[PDB]
Order: structure tokens, then C-alpha cells, then sequence
DNA sequence: CAACAACAACAACAACAACA
């Protein structure tokens, strides 16, 4: 799943 | 390999290398083009025939999952959206965080509100660290109006604690004379950042050319049409790198028919185009001296409530007490 | 390289011979 | 070379003088000015085909740099902008440095306010040597209104030191009866732009026929649109050689809302257009006797304040205690 | 060849003279008039179409200047203008030769001022010869308050040494008893100006029938545009013919907006449009006996200063101390 | 032929009998009523179209001349005006003749000064024959008191040996309650000096009612906008039938803004409405005795001058040394 | 039926019987006091339209005829006028038959002159009969000074024959103790004098509580504006029921207004306003013992002359010689 | 009609009889 | 036509008072 | 219950406490004072508000009759008024009763006429019964002058019969040193009226400060107006509370043009607010003579009194 | 509801001095 | 073919009135 | 299914005596 920037 | 995987990565499944490089050359910099491409525009490149473009979207489409996946994940990997900053605490506390990326927000109001001093203290702060507010990234400017300082940048820079030539040399400028050369700088663009971390995309504004280039109920249409384009490619972008995309929006007045009157009401230019495209909007008002009053608009996850916020000698700051 | 006007360094013969 | 390109140097990537001459004569005197301008406007013009018209953008492009470029580069090359004096140290301190080049500014307010001598003062102090906060070349002045006066520029030029001869030759002036005529007055400003050096472009008024040429609501649309293809135009022209653009605005009453400010309120004619294309805006009124004081009504980098000045018969300078 | 030329001379360019004719019945009688004009007023003549607008267009202007010149040439222009006297040296020396031929010039002030016989001295003083500070032609009076005395001006050529039955059969007098009468008598003038030569066309007063035709808020944009229209139209003839332009205002009193409360705060009506329009203003005071003050209120060229003038037997004079 | 021309001579002209009955219900009785009129007036007709009202004011345009005409012209024709004798030598030299017909004179002083009894004795004088100085005519007495006394017509004609019954039966008076009836009395005066012979209109007092009904700021722009329609309606019917208006006006004491100090300073009320409106302004005042003086407050046409006349027991007359 | 109608005439033409209660709370008992009223005072009526004011006024100008009428009408009219003898011969003979009835006179003097005698004799002799001079009708009396004695009513009473207990209960007294109850007492009085028969009203006096309410110069405007108010509501009366309206007046010492001074100059105080509302003035001097002298300050038909009359133990009478 | 005042010889009941 | 602007002194007036 | 009413009576109607604890701060201590008072006053109170006001004045208005009412009412209740004996038969007969309650009395003359005299046998009497011609009342002496003695108090006392000992206590002194000390101690004045009986009150001089406190031309706009003030609140008192007002003033030479060349001070503005003037003039011997300069009632008349050790009275031959 | 006047002699009043 | 800036003093103009 | 702001007016109000 690619929902943009994460944090980890 | 949480960012994109680039177009280098299908050669070793049965790819030509030339026609990688022709994908390369039309505008594909990544797997995830491809994958989320219709079969139209790949067919209407050329040099390409209609099995090896099966060829490719199959493979393509094995590689890049697409397809349905469970609500409980999505909400946790929702709850891991990095949200940047503005420097406000009444702001981010309306924004809830701040500004998502891999999100569109377009804000609009009349001239002087402050858009142009929110995207400089947007594009200063992109560069902090994660934990307090940034997005470890760099940062982009498309100025299409010529009102680009970096005075402010270093100032708010000064305010945050940080080296004016470090944090100048992270941001990348450039002007658009025309509509074409805005499509041709998205272009350049995505192999701009494809190669390099980047966490936000500011264009200022998106609207002012299409004004004065199309003129006329004759050349309505068409005008529509080339914003979609835009539009879309800017979509593309949020789900190509996950940066956050800002946009600002110029104002007309309701001069037609008032509603109920609305103290000089006023209407954002676009159509309703940018306004589906667009996922957050928000309204920037003039209050007294220099506070402004910030309200959403239009928000599927955010109640609509207003802020008030003010522009300080180091950018976007709380009202001064 | 960009020019965002006049530039100050340009070397141009003075319109006033004063 | 600093100075734009001529259109002649196309001539060397083997284009026809057919095609030079048509561009000629359309309005486009500058290689920079093809570059700029959008595939529609050639395609529109008349003798050039689709592919005559890629050829000659593709040239332009690669003539003049129209790439990505960092926000270091932009800092060091804003540093070197040539700022005109004001003939007044509180409104160049006001101003931070004075009338900068490659941008508009906008002045507006009740009569009497002192916009045109200090259109006069600046025309003036344009042909200065820039170690001596000057422009060094020539001034244009564009009137619509009728009220220019020789004079003013002798008495200026006497205080400054110059000889009043040659300063009155190295200022050109026409006269705009209709709005036509004042488009036109553009066209014919850049052809005698590309021959010699100027530096300073004026305009006063710029609104001031729009008011009774386009009388009426029905005729709101194409005022505006007419006011934005100026607009743009005055903004071409700032792109394209670098002088500073001043425009002057006149004012209209606000009596619907009363507003909150005094007994008098007053806002800009011309409306969002004019709003947004301008980039320096500044409003001026009476104060006492000959004072006049001068506020920032609108800057991307200035912030608010005021600045009081006064008309003397050496033109526009300091308040004499 | 200093005057006009009549529209009669595009018989010999390549006009119907069918078409001169509608244009003169529109209301076009010189060429500079059609030249002057924009495109969408030849356009609203019945029987004209747009092809034949835009090549009557092209064919007056190539018989007109309409380009850019030197400020010399215009500095050496003005420098040949005619200027009539007041028969005041007080007021000669205020306005550095007198009121000056090609612009407008307003005087305003409470009742028994002395605006009526100011207008009376100047119309027997247009005819003198130019070496005595006249203009050596004829005046024109349209008066819209029915206090016009034809045996001031026989007091006035009685003191200057000029036949009384000539100097009262050299002057044009009319009436206009509403806005639209007033409106349509420049027609008839422009009409018998271009026959004859005129010098001096005087209203007294331009805005006194609006307060009473437009009455309430609601009528205030109409009455603004009508006064806008009419104003444009006499610049057009000052323009056209080269005629000084005299206009009479009325006052108004500040209930409670600005002046500190002095003795009795008095402006002229007719707003930001009127204000805009007048190239010189003259605020005319009551002072001791027969004495009054005249005050320099708005000039591009003139410095803020006062006067004193008598309205003796014998017309507007110096004061007898 | 020398009087005003009945409105149904427009049938002649080819206008229907249903749009005069409307024209003539709205209060215009005669044809120059209808020329003077604007066309915004005619419209504002219920049943009355755009093309019916140019259909009218082109066809009423024909019957009356309104144009340009010479200033030999109106000399001749303004030395032919009667001149209604005051009953005082004194005051028949100060205003070179008398009550001037065609215009309006407003009379203005304390109380007990005597216009009242200026009023009384023109209604009598102006029945006289020409060559004795009357008028020939009957005269109007629009009362808003209650002070009208016939004995004071009957001593005056006693005096001049005319019969008190035929003096008596030539006066029509009317009284006013309020403002609207004020105005709504001027409607039947209109209609009435159709079919008579009227030489004088009095108002007593024009502005007493004013005082009253409109109390207090925020109640001042319309008491002055209705002062003003009113005015405007009577110089209307000065111009329509010839008539001598003559208006009677009050005093306030000026507080504050010292005039001179000189004795109980004192000011006309009303404004600059009835400052500007009134033709001619006669100051009285009280001296000794029986024995008034009258002053030319504002003349366009007579010098300041002062005059003393008594009211004795047949009227205004000389004073008995 | 010579007297008023009855508001009660309203409601059987069309006006519903809630309008009429409506009107009446707001004071108005009259069909005449409605005619009488402008269109604005009967807006002010919560519950009451346009369209229902504008039906009412019309049918109450159907009602009362307000045209215009001829000269000997009201001749016929003034010489059947009621006049009250003042109890004096000397008195009646300079008042030329006594105290009239429709208008206002006003008595001024300094103290014990004798106003509050005249008022009681006045009040007692206005219910004699038509041959002995008196009005056949009741009396009010509005005292503001406590200074109402019944004990001279019966004294004069008794003079005239008439007995003292009819006398007395045809009076009616009211008490002012500020201006407002001043005023409310008016519509009191209305209220009251619509159902009986009135012949004479006393204010007593007029300008008592005036002095002593509104004090300073910065209370002036408010005290003329109320006063203004009140005078005009006693001549509404007194031209709805015909009653005779007697007001009292104080005097002030001038001290530099006058240059010219008598032992002791005093005038009367109330300003202007009160100087213009009054019909009839009477100067009330101090003679030799219990003599008084009275003369005719302003007057629209009666010559300036002086009378002598006596306060003795019966009331105002004749000096005894 | 006209209206000024009281009329004189309005017919009116007598107020005082005596 | 001519102009107006009051009652002229030479017009033809009927007599309002014989006397 | 023929006296006023107390302001807590507004209580009872629909007003709060607190606004009635406002009204008692500027002054007003009964209804009647209230309903006398127009919009202004009540509106310049802070805290006070127009609707606020406009009920506090509709709700009084319905406690005291305030229309129209005939002769014959009035005749009636001013046959009923309380008269107040001078102590001396013949200005008894001059007064036809003496002093009235309710209306003003202001007596004028030189010095060393008596007008101290005759305040201070009118502070005494004040105190007789109804039968023997007094009020039934206490009194109130504001002096500017230091010439209060209660000597003569004691004196006619002891003349009446009445002992010396209630008689001081029932007489109330104030001393006013400046002009707006007599305003205050009249505003003192009303708070001790409303909680007791009283019948006279007596000021002497009403004049006396204002020569010295206010000097010049500049000066005579304020002083006639802070006059006027002064004596429209004594007026209210008296219409309020039902007593006997004395004022005392003194003479000024008549040095203009021509022509007795001494008229009472104070201008127009004391001269209509008397309701009666007395003129004292001293004649031959000690006898004093006295004479109705001003009434509304009384014909002009002169009579003879005289001071003696037990005060005023008549003159023995 | 009765208008005062003044003080009356017919009130009934408690003796001040008894 | 230049500019016009009203009535000129140097161009010719017949006398309007005799000789003064 | 989009785009486009413009326009100021109106003056009123007198009060206060004093000093041989
Ligand atoms: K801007
Ligand atoms: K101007
Ligand atoms: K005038
Ligand atoms: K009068
Ligand atoms: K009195």
C-alpha cells in the first residue's frame, strides 16, 4: 500500500 | 525501498533496454507510471505495438500490486502520513497536524492574505527533521507570478535555527512564462525528483495563467480541458512520490447576483474542476492589521471551523498577544 | 543563468557626460 | 551581451526571413518574446504552419535557458537589481533601496495625492549614473489623461545637476486617446525598446479610460478582459528587457459599506485584475500643506508601514522642518 | 494648417461619401474626431460594418500623429500655447498667464463668490487680440441656471475699448434645462465650432441640474456615468479644437467627515469623477466688501498659493486699495 | 402668441388622445412642460413606453426652439422684461426697476421685518397696468403660516384707486400644512395658470415647515433632497409661464465660526440648496421706528447696495421724513 | 356642524376599525389632525404600511378640501372670526376687538407686569357670551409655576355677574413638571378637546422649564429642536379646533448685543424659533403704580401703539383716571 | 369651505344661562 | 422661433382693470 | 398616608434592588421625585440604560395622578393649606394667614433690617400646633453667613411657652462655606426629609457666596445658570415634600442712569422663580416696615412690625 | 389619587410637642 | 505632422475686431 | 457549464447683570 511519505 | 522503484528494474523481466529508454524518453521515470497508465496513452506513444504493450502491463502490474486490501491496514498505514508544519500552532491545530502529504491543498482569498508567505514558510520547513514538523526532504517552487524571495526563506530559516546557504541550497526554483512550459516544468520535474528525496511541490499560482491564455466563453473549453491535464498530472505526482502539492487560487467577485449579500462576497476562478480535484481547500481572510483569518472549506475529514493566524517578520506565526 | 532585470555590474556607457 | 537577444539571431538556425519578417511584424522583436510566448499566438498568427512553429520554439528553447535552477542562484542574481531613487530618503528607506526593476508597481490614491510628480521625479532620476541610485537610460511616459508637463523635469534635472536639454531628449512621450490606442502605444514602446536602452516605463493612467470607454454592467466583461491583456502585456515587456513598470490608479468611493477606516473611504478601480497583477502596491494621501504620506498597501517582502514625503519646486523629496 | 481638418477630406482616401455622411450625422464632423474614437463607438452607427470601421480607422490615422515623440518637441509645443487673461494682474500672476487653452479649468466655491462674473469677464476677454491676452475668436456660453446678463459683457467691452454690439454678437449663447438637453448641445457646438473659430466654451455650472435630475443613493452610479460621458465629451472638443474648457461646480458641506472642524468646512460635489476630469481647480472665497480670495485647490504644474481679486462695475479687477 | 402652447396641440402632431390624458394627469399641461422635461421622467409615466416617449419628446422638440441663438438675441428680448414695482422709490432704484419676472427672489431677515408686507403689496402692484408698473395679472398666495390678511389688499388698493372687490377677486390663495401638500399645491398652480393670466407666485414661507418636519441629523439629506426637488419645481413653472416667483425665508443665529461679531450675527437657513437655487437675495433688517433697510444680499446682475423703505398703513411705500 | 370630524368618520370608508384605534393610541382624534399630518408621521405608526397610509390620507383629502381658493372667501372668513375682550377698553381698542382666535399670541415681560392676571381674566371672560364679547366655551390652563390662583377667578367672576361655581368647573388645569410632561399634556389636551367645546387654551408659561432643563451651550441644539416641537403641536391645535392659544414668555437681560442701552434692556428669550411661531406679540411693561402698559411688538395687521390698562382687586381692567 | 377659527354665528347652546 | 423669458412689456394685454 | 412615598414602593412593581439602590445614590429617596424627573436625568445615572429608564418612568407614572383635573379640585385643596404666623398680627393680615407651605418666600432689604429676625421666630413657630398657627414640624437653618444664634431661639421659646430643650433639638443646622456646598447639603437635605416630618426650611442668604465665588463679566452665564440649578432643586424639595421654603437675599445700589436706588440681586433668574417677594425697609425708630413686592395674589400693601427681645412682633405704641 | 398641594391642616399629625 | 497643443500665439489669425 | 465591480450626499442652534 502506497498512501505517499511515512514516518517509520 | 519505500519510494518508487525507477524504470531501471524491468529490464531483468524480459524488457528491451530500447524501449525503456523510449518510456524514459515519452515521460515514464518509474514502475509505478507504467503500472498506473491506461493502455490508451501507451498505445499512443511510439514505437510501441499493441503485445509488447500487453507484455509490459502485465509485468508490470505483477510487480506493483493493484488490487483490494483490508480497512485495518489502511488505517494504519494512514496513521503513518508525515504532516508538515506551518509554523502556527492555531494553524496546525485546525489542520490537525498540518499539511498531509502525498495530498493536494489548494488555498484561495484575495490579494495580501499571506498564500505566497504560507508557501515560503511551507518550503523553509519542509526541511526540518521528522520529529519536529518536517519531512527530512527538499522542496520545489513553480512560480508562475514572480513573486519568489528567498529573503523570507532565510529569515524563517533564522527563526527555526538553521544556515541560510544550507537551507537555500535544498530549494529548487523555477518561473512558467506559459501553460505549456507549466506542463513542460512537471515534466522535468519528475526526473528531477525521482532521483533525489523530495517532500513538497508548491505551485503559485496554478490559475493565473490560464486567466489571460484562454479569454473568452470561445476558448472556455478547451481552457477546461488543459487544467484537467494539469490536474491530473499533478495526481500522478502524489501517487508517483507521496510529496505534498500546494496550490494557490485567485478570487472573482459574485457581480451577477449576490447571495442574500455576503459583504463584498467572492468566488474562486477554475470551475468546478480544480474543485473536485482539489481534496483540501482552504479560505484566506484579512482581519486586523496584520492577522488573517484561515477557515476550510472543503474537507473530507476535517469539520469546517476557523483559525486565526498572522504574518511576522519570520513568516507564518500565532497572533501576537 | 537567469536576469531578473538590470544588473548592476553591466557595463554601459553613461547617457549623461557628467 | 546582458541585453535580450534580437529576433535576427534566428537567422543563423535557418529559418526564412519569411518567417523573421512575419514575427516582425505580428509584434515579436525579440527571440526572448518567441520563447515566451505560447504555440497558440504563433499558430494564430498568420503565414505559419504546425510544424514551422514547432521549429522555431524548439530553437527559441534552445537559445535561452528555460531549465530548474536553485533558490543560491536566485538570491545572488536578485542582489544585483538595479533600484531607482525616489528623490526622497524616508521612501527609499520605506522602499529598501527604491523602484525596482523587472517588476510593477502600482501607486493609487485621491487626487492631489502627488502620483504624478512623483511619475515626473522618477522619469527624471532614471537617466542618473547608478552609483548615484539612478537607472542609467532612457524614460518612456505613457499619458492618458493629459497633464504632462516639462517643467517638472527641467526643475528636477536643474536640482539633480543635469543639462535640461538632453534630459528632455532622453525622455519620449505619447499621449493615448482610447484604449486601442494605448495597446497599440505598446507594440510601438518595444519596437523603439529593442533599438536603444531604457529603463523605466510609465503609465498614468492606466485605468483611467476604462472607466468611460466600457460604461455600464454589460460591459464589465470586456473591460476586464481588455484590462488583462494590457496587464499582461506591461508584464511581457517587464520580462523581457528588465525596466521597471510604475502604472498610477485612481480611486473610487466605497458607499455600500462605509467601510471602517474614516468618514472617507476609498478603494483601487480595476479590481481583482489589477490586484493580482501588480507586484508592489502603494497607497498615498494628503497630509498637511505640501506633506503627503505614502503606505504599503501590498508587497511580497515589504512589510507594512508608512513613510511620509512632500512636493517641493524641485520636485518630490523630503519634508523641510 | 493649423486647424482641423474636415471629415470631407477622407472624400479624397476612399470613403463612400454616403458612409461620411452617416459618420457626420453620428456626430463626427473633423477627422481628428473619427481618429480619436474607438473601434466599438463606429461600430454602434447604424449602416457601418466592421470592415468598413477598420478601414476608416486605418485611413484617418494615417492622416493624424499618433506615435511617440521627444519631450523637446512637446516642451516646444507648449511653450506657443495661448493663455487668456483674467483682467485681473493678480490673477494673471497666480496662474502664470491666465487660464490656459486645451484643458479644463473648474472654480468652485459658496454663492456670491464670483464664478458667474469671472465666466462673463473671460468671455469678453476671448476676443481681444493676442498681443492684449485674448485669443482673438469667439465664446460660447451654455448656461443651465438662467443667470446669464448680456449687459455685463457691455460694461467689460466698454472698459477694453471694444465695440458693444459686436463683442454681444461674437457670443453663442444656449440654455440646457434638463441632463440630457445639456448632454446634446455639444453636438450643435462641435457642429458650428469646426465652421467658425472659438476660443472659449463655457458651462455654468456642469453639476447643477444633477443634483436635482439624480436624486438618492440608488441613482448614483447612473448620475456618476452621465457625468463621466459629458466630461469625456468636452475633452474630446478641447482636444478636437484646441478651445479652453471652463466648468462651474457647487459646494457641499462636511457634516462630520475630516477638516478639524473649522470655521465651516466646505468641498465641491461631483466626487472622485469630477476630481479626476478638471486639470486645474480654484477654489474661490468671500472676503471683505467687494474683495474675494482665489486659491490654486489641484494643478499639475502650479504650486498651492492665494490671490485677491474685486468684482468691480467693470467686471473681475484688482482690488482698490 | 406670445404664451405657452396647450398640451393638446401634441395631437396635431400625431400622438394619440390616451397618452396626453396620462401625460396630462402627471401634472404636464402644456407642450414646453413636456421639452423640458427628461426622458428618465416621461418612462417613470405608468402606461408609457421608451418609444413612446422619444415618439413625444421628438415631436415636442419641433414646437419649441431649443438651440443656440446669439447674445444680440437675448439682450433684446431680456430688455423687454416686466418689472413689478415694489410701492417704494427707494427700492425701485435699488432693484433698477422692481421684482423681476422670470426668476426667483428670495427675501430673508428677522422677524417683524416687514417681507410679509412686501408680499401683501406686490399682490396688489402686480394687477396694475404696464406703464404704471404692474403686470396685468392676477397673482398666487401659497400661505404655510397662517399670517394671510386681505385688509392689508384692500389699503393697498385704496391706495393706488383700484376697486377693493375686483383687487380682491384676482388673488388666489392657498394654504400649506405640511411639506407634501407644500409640493402637492404647485401640481393644481400649474394647472391652473393655463387658463388665466398669472404675474406673481408668493411662498410664505418657503422653508418653515421645513424646520419642523425634518427634525435632527440623520433626517438632513432628505429635507434638503425634497428642498431641492421643491425649488426645482418652481423654477420649472418661472420658466414655463414667465411668472415672478417670489420666496420668503428665515434666520438662524450663528452659534459658533464668529462672522464678524458684529451685532447677533445671523444666517439664512436652508443651506446651500436655497443658497444656490434663488436667483436674487434680499437681507432685511429693522431700523428705527417704522423704517426698514434692504440689502442686496446676491445678484447676479446688481451691485451691493442698501435701500430703506417703511411700512405704513397703505402698504410698503417711502418713508415719511 | 362647524367643528371637526370625528376619526370615527374613517371607518365607514374603506379603513378598518384596528387602524383607526391604531391612529388614535398615536394621538390622532381627528379626521383633520390625519389630512393635516405628512405621510412620514403616519409611517412611524407601528402596524400602519404604505399602502394603508397612502388610503388613508386619500380618503381624508377627500374629505377636507384643501385646494385653492379665492381671496374674498377668506375675507368673508375673517370677518366672522370670534375675538375674546381682554377685560380692558383700552386694550380691546388696540387689539382691534381683543384677543383672536386660530393663532398665537404671546405676552413677554419681566416679572409682576401682570401675564398671569391677563391669563386669569382671559380664562373667566372667554366664557361670556358672543354679544358681551367672550367665546362661549370652557378654558384650559397648562401652568408650569404653580403660580394658578382660583381666588382671581371668582374675583372677576364676580365682576361679570356669572356665578363662581360655574365658572370654576369649566376650567380645566394641568400641571407641568418637565418638558416632556409638557408635551404629553398636549395629546392629553387633544384627547380631551375632541369631545367638548373649547374656546381658549393658556400655556403659562411657555418657556419656563426650558431654562432650567436643557442648560449650557452644549444642550442648545436639543432645547430649540424640543421647543420647535412643542410650538408646532399648539398651532396643530389650534388649527384643528379653532381654540384660542395664549402662551406666556420670560425675558432675558441683554448685556452686549446691542450697543445702545435703555436703563435696563431686556428681550425676550425662546431665540428664533419662538420669534417665528408666534402670530401675535404683546410687550408688557411696568407703569405708575398698579398701570401697565402694553404694546405691540409684531403683528401682521395691527400698527406698533402702545395701551394703558390696571390690575386692580377684579382683575385686569381700566386705569382708574 | 374655509375654516379659520370660531365662527360668530355658529349656533351654539349657552354655556352660562343665568 | 424666438426665446422667452418673461412676460413681454409690448404684449397685446387685455385691460384686468378698466378703471 | 398624605405624605410621599418611599422609594422602596417601586419594589413592589417590577423594578430590581439594585436599580432602586442607583436611583437612592443620585438623589431621587421617593416616587414623586422620580416621576417629576424627565428621561434625561434618569438616562445620565450610569448603569442606567433608555429601556430601563423608560420603565422605571412608566411604572412611576401610574403611582401619582399626572393629567387634567378641574378648578374646583384645586380650590378645594388649596382651601386646606397650611399657613405659618409670621408673629406679628399686622403681617398676618398683610399675608392674609402668613407664610403659605409649598410655594417660595424670599424676603429682601438693606442691612440691619431683620430678615435673620424673622427667620429665626419662623423656625421657632414652625413648631406650634395647627391651632395656634404652626406647621407641626421640625426645621432646617442652611446659613452662609456664621449669624445662626440660638439665643433668639430660646428667647421667643420661652415667649411661646415651649420648652427650650426639644425646641433646639428639633431644628437641624447646616453651614455652607462654598456654592456647591448648598447644593450638597440640599442633596443631604432630601435623605433627612424622606425619613421624618418637616415643615420649614429656611436658607439665608440664598446670594451670599455667589458675589465673592463668581466675579466679572466671564463669569455671569455660569454663575445665573449654577443659580437657576440651585433653585429648580429647592422648588423640587418644596413641590416633593410639601414645606415652607424662606430664602433671604440682599440689595444692590442702582448706579446706572436714574431711577428707592436698591433692587434685589440675582437678575431675572431669582426674580421669576419667587413665588413671593418681600421688601423690609427701616423706618423711624426701630419699626421695621414690610411690603408685598411680588405675588401672584396679594395686592400691594405695607405694614409695620418690630423686633423686640422675644423677636418679631408687633409694634407697641 | 388626589394632588398635593402642600401640607393640610386637616392630616392627621402626632403632637410634637405634647 | 506633429502634435497640436491648442490654440498656437505664432499661427496667423484675421483680426476679430478693428484696430485698438 | 464560467466569467466580471461600480458609486457620495447633507446643516443646525442663543444665553447672561452689575456696582456708590
Ligand atoms: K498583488
Ligand atoms: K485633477
Ligand atoms: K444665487
Ligand atoms: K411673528
Ligand atoms: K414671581
Amino acid at each position: 500500500l502506497r498512501l505517499g511519505l511515512s514516518r517509520l | 525501498s519505500f519510494g518508487p522503484q525507477p524504470i531501471s528494474r524491468l529490464e531483468q523481466c524480459g524488457i528491451n533496454a530500447n524501449d525503456v529508454k523510449k518510456l524514459e524518453e515519452a515521460g515514464f521515470h518509474t514502475v509505478e507510471a507504467v503500472a498506473y497508465a491506461p493502455k490508451k496513452e501507451l498505445i499512443n506513444i511510439k514505437g510501441i505495438s499493441e503485445a509488447k504493450a500487453d507484455k509490459i502491463l502485465a509485468e508490470a502490474a505483477k510487480l506493483v500490486p493493484m488490487g483490494f486490501t483490508t480497512a485495518t491496514e489502511f488505517h494504519q498505514r494512514r496513521s503513518e502520513i508525515i504532516q508538515i508544519t506551518t509554523g502556527s500552532k492555531e494553524l496546525d491545530k485546525l489542520l490537525q497536524g498540518g499539511i498531509e502529504t502525498g495530498s493536494i491543498t489548494e488555498m484561495f482569498g484575495e490579494f495580501r492574505t499571506g498564500k505566497t508567505q504560507i508557501c515560503h514558510t511551507l518550503a523553509v520547513t519542509c526541511q526540518l527533521p521528522i520529529d519536529r514538523g518536517g519531512g527530512e526532504g527538499k522542496a520545489m517552487y513553480i512560480d508562475t507570478e514572480g513573486t519568489f524571495r528567498p529573503e523570507r526563506l532565510l529569515a524563517v530559516a533564522e527563526r527555526y535555527g538553521l544556515s541560510g546557504s544550507d537551507v537555500l541550497d535544498n530549494v529548487a526554483y523555477a518561473r512558467a512564462f506559459n501553460t505549456d512550459h507549466q506542463t513542460q516544468l512537471l515534466y522535468q520535474a519528475s526526473a528531477m525528483m525521482v532521483e533525489s528525496r523530495y517532500a513538497l511541490l508548491i505551485v503559485d499560482s496554478a490559475t493565473a495563467l490560464y486567466r489571460t491564455d484562454y479569454s473568452g466563453r470561445g476558448e472556455l473549453s478547451a481552457r477546461q480541458m488543459h487544467l484537467a491535464r494539469f490536474l491530473r498530472m499533478l495526481l500522478r505526482l502524489a501517487d508517483e512520490f507521496g510529496v505534498a502539492v500546494v496550490i494557490t487560487n485567485q478570487v472573482v467577485a459574485q457581480v451577477d447576483g449576490a447571495a442574500m449579500f455576503a459583504a463584498d462576497p467572492k468566488k474562486p476562478i477554475g470551475g468546478n474542476i480544480i474543485a473536485h480535484a482539489s481534496t483540501t481547500r482552504l479560505y484566506l481572510r484579512k482581519g486586523r492589521g496584520e492577522t488573517r483569518i484561515c477557515k476550510i472549506y472543503d474537507s473530507p475529514c476535517l469539520p469546517e471551523a476557523e483559525a486565526m493566524f498572522a504574518i511576522n517578520a519570520d513568516g507564518v506565526g500565532d497572533a501576537k498577544d | 543563468s537567469l536576469r531578473l532585470g538590470l544588473s548592476r555590474l553591466a557595463r554601459v556607457k553613461p547617457l549623461h557626460p557628467n
